[PDB]
RNA sequence: AGGACCGAACCGACUAAUGUUGAAAAAUUAGCGGAUGACUUGUGGCUGGGGGUGAAAGGCCAAUCAAACCGGGAGAUAGCU
RNA sequence: GCUCGCCGGAAGACCAAGGGUUCCUGUCCAACGUUAAUCGGGGCAGGGUGAGUCGACCCCUAAGGCGAGGCCGAAAGGCGUAGUCGAUGGGAAACAGGUUAAUAUUCCUGUACUUGGUGUUACUGCGAAGGGGGGACGGAGAAGGCUAUGUUGGCCGGGCGACGGUUGUCCCGGUUUAAGCGUGUAGGCUGGUUUUCCAGGCAAAUCCGGAAAAUCAAGGCUGAGGCGUGAUGACGAGGCACUACGGUGCUGAAGCAACAAAUGCCCUGCUUCCAGGAAAAGCCUCUAAGCAUCAGGUAACAUCAAAUCGUACCCCAAACCGACACAGGUGGUCAGGUAGAGAAUACCAAGGCGCUUGAGAGAACUCGGGUGAAGGAACUAGGCAAAAUGGUGCCGUAACUUCGGGAGAAGGCACGCUGAUAUGUAGGUGAGGUCCCUCGCGGAUGGAGCUGAAAUCAGUCGAAGAUACCAGCUGGCUGCAACUGUUUAUUAAAAACACAGCACUGUGCAAACACGAAAGUGGACGUAUACGGUGUGACGCCUGCCCGGUGCCGGAAGGUUAAUU
RNA sequence: AAUUCCUUGUCGGGUAAGUUCCGACCUGCACGAAUGGCGUAAUGAUGGCCAGGCUGUCUCCACCCGAGACUCAGUGAAAUU
């Protein structure tokens, strides 16, 4: 649910939360959780390669099984949990055998369901199969690009991929961007999707809730002095050029793809 | 108001320290000036 | 509940007077702003000079910055005093 | 030696960092001390730092550093695996009293505790560079139960007043005691025991996880304080002999109760919220390869061992950083009385100081302050400076508004002391007695004693009762930026910079992009509800016309065009 | 008008008297719609203007309490020439 606070006072005028009674209030799993430090955006030389990055809240890493080979045994959903290493939510799962992993939590699941995985597997959201045996025109998330390297697409808040059709030992999706892009017919999928979709409604409201997050801010370049930036100084605000990112390149249309070892799997790129 | 020079033992040593000079090829060339030189006290260290 | 309110410790520096071979190579006295947060502080660590860092003044990098300090080319060159 | 003045959340007391004999005693006065100097942190000589328990070393690790082979680079060299270093964090054990001119939880007296080696005896499944448990963790808020500590009464010793009164409801002082061991309370958390079975924990497992039955609800764990012992002891106000009047032996009464109460302890607890809150070892368990009349393991007793280095003194300052015996700067711990909401402010206790040139005079002028006839901003670039307002309770309060505000808007009234209601009220605390009981640190009843607001009525003193210190001036119109924040250390704090929100554009993951001759690293252990760049700048109503020029994104016939041949 | 040269533009309000301030007019030297246009409660050690209270700021200065200046004893500088 979305909620608004009331104006009590300037920097929670503007504030919406979102809220969900659901999520477990408590300790994660300890076996499963490991240290995480910060890096402040500088590499192994000490200098600075990523900018506006520093600060922020303590964090602690959650394992989580991206690559869902366990095939065979049923398993059920004990509890959701906050994840704040990624914007989606996870849930706790417990095998017949008895051991416990952490999986994304599609849009309709809940305590008490049941999923499997495997080609055997029924076609039902949060099972896992190989795209060979899913049928066409499906919703599924969190694919893989190759076999068994683990999912890398449709990890997002709401984020789902749809496939198209498939012709030999390939099939061809649709992703969020628009693309169509073409992949083996032997990598894995869920059904159903990422369900978090009240993510992106939320309102931070003041800049104390940014640098929560761990994010400095950031400076026009307009503002500064020819010395530093191309888009320089002068007498007022006269800015007489092309926009231009710092080291001078035009960033308002050019295109920067130069890959071409691929070239092949792209049809419908975007637009 | 607050100098420019704190004094701290530990941080000395690790800076300008014998075993310091000794670890890079540059540091091991200021000892030879020294010597040649016939300074009385090489380094820091006491 | 709150980058909420009044106000000491603590962190800042808006006005006036004194001082200007000063007690002090930037302070003293009477008022002044913030004070649960984008807050403040101890110990250790990392980034090196056409480079670093910068909520951006050409600011800061050991009382030195529109290109730090030390040694060397070096007795640079000076139609000028 | 007797008076006077100043600090007392320090200008008192104990340390870390840093310094390195400045510490104690005798002796000297050239130089050093902003004056003299018999004095000194000055010259010279001698003396002083005592640990199985405090700290370091030592065992374990964070950021990060180095790095056998290895990968990369004209040389120098760069990055990094296995490993090895690195506290600001985790890991066994001691308290009180006495004593020196100068040291002590280190010496002495009394009473304790921890970890190892060896031997004896009894009973025995032992074994890890492996598995599991534990160690192990955030912000804010709300109470209840306690202690440090303070006040009063009782008790014990002493006192009868330099000037009117003072044998009593009078005056002064004291009334202190640890670790350890035994007991397991206020309170917090969790349902126990037995049997069978199993795709998990790199092999194994009696351990951890999972499944199915049976049988009971009392099982266990954690835990401040109090009480007993320690203690026929130690300490103890004042007396009495030595006493170079610097100081020592001996002796030594009372040693209880009530009330108030922390920011400290129970509490690494409980409730609640979103920004979701280190690692490893010691410690407790499970087995593998092995070894099994051996070797090892558990308990009791005896005996031995616990090395080495630091320990003086200053430490908000005359000893550290500022060239000085310099209105400067510097982290942690302890927290008495009266008034008070208070660690503000005023006066004081314990304790410590009067700041290393003095003596006279009482001109102009400069500096820091007090008061003022009549007028009241006529001053000046400008109300600069100064004057003024100032507390608690009750009554009362406009335009406008995003409905929260504006607001302490503006403005008005009451405040001391004594007596009565009530020989001290409402409230808080709570003994004896009585009763109950799983008889214990228990429950119910019961009310003595102690402590103690506010209000009403009447009377009374002064010019003045929030009397001192302390402690908002208020209202009307308007430009700019929404707001809290940030900036030219040392002439500019703003209308400048950030900001939540909005838009365009790039990027399908070996992502765009950035640092690197390269290897590689950041972005990110992220995946288009994501990440980088650029402009605008909360919110409300809106954002019109122009593609010739320059840039960017597409297209493709024809013309022109490099190396090469 | 943070934008207007001519300029103290013209009219009205406030004052005994207003080159500033507030409200209108449009002849905009040389405003204008995300290098954004026009509004806006609250907030500000921000710029301009007007009132009440209060005063040695002033007409116009007078007296008093302290530290220097002056005299005696000890120590004993500086720029310049």
């Amino acid at each position: 649910a979305v909620v608004k606070c009331k104006p009590t006072s300037p920097g929670r005028r503007h504030v919406v939360k979102v809220v969900n009674p659901e999520l477990h209030k408590g300790k994660p799993f300890a076996p499963l959780l490991e240290k995480n430090s910060k890096s402040g955006g500088r590499n192994n030389n000490g200098r600075i390669t990523t900018r506006h990055i520093g600060g922020g809240h303590k964090q602690a890493y959650r394992i989580v099984d991206f690559k869902r080979n366990k095939d065979g045994i049923p398993a059920v959903v004990e509890r959701l949990e906050y994840d704040p290493n990624r914007s989606a939510n996870i849930a706790l799962v417990l095998y017949k055998d008895g051991e416990r992993r952490y999986i994304l939590a599609p849009k309709g699941l809940k305590a008490g369901d049941q999923i499997q995985s495997g080609v055997d597997a029924a076609i039902k959201p949060g099972n896992t199969l190989p795209m060979r045996n899913i049928p066409v025109g499906s919703t599924v998330h969190n694919v893989e690009m190759k076999p068994g390297k683990g999912g890398q697409l449709a990890r997002s808040a709401g984020t789902y991929v749809q496939i198209v059709a498939r012709d030999g030992a390939y099939v061809t999706l649709r992703l969020r961007s628009g693309e169509m892009r073409k992949v083996e017919a032997d990598c894995r999928a869920t059904l159903g999707e990422v369900g978090n979709a009240e993510h992106m409604l939320r309102v931070l409201g003041k800049a104390g809730a940014a640098r929560w997050r761990g994010v400095r801010p950031t400076v026009r370049g307009t503002a500064m002095n020819p010395v530093d930036h191309p888009h320089g100084g002068g007498e007022g605000r006269n800015f007489g050029k092309h926009p231009v990112t710092p080291w001078g390149v035009q960033t308002k249309g050019k295109k920067t793809r130069s890959n071409k070892r691929t070239d092949k799997f792209i049809v419908r790129r975007r637009s | 108001m607050k100098r420019t020079f704190q004094p701290s033992v530990l941080k000395r040593n690790r800076s300008h320290g014998f075993r310091a000079r000794m670890a890079t090829k540059n540091g091991r060339q200021v000892l030879a000036r020294r010597r040649a030189k016939g300074r009385a006290r090489l380094t820091v260290s006491k």
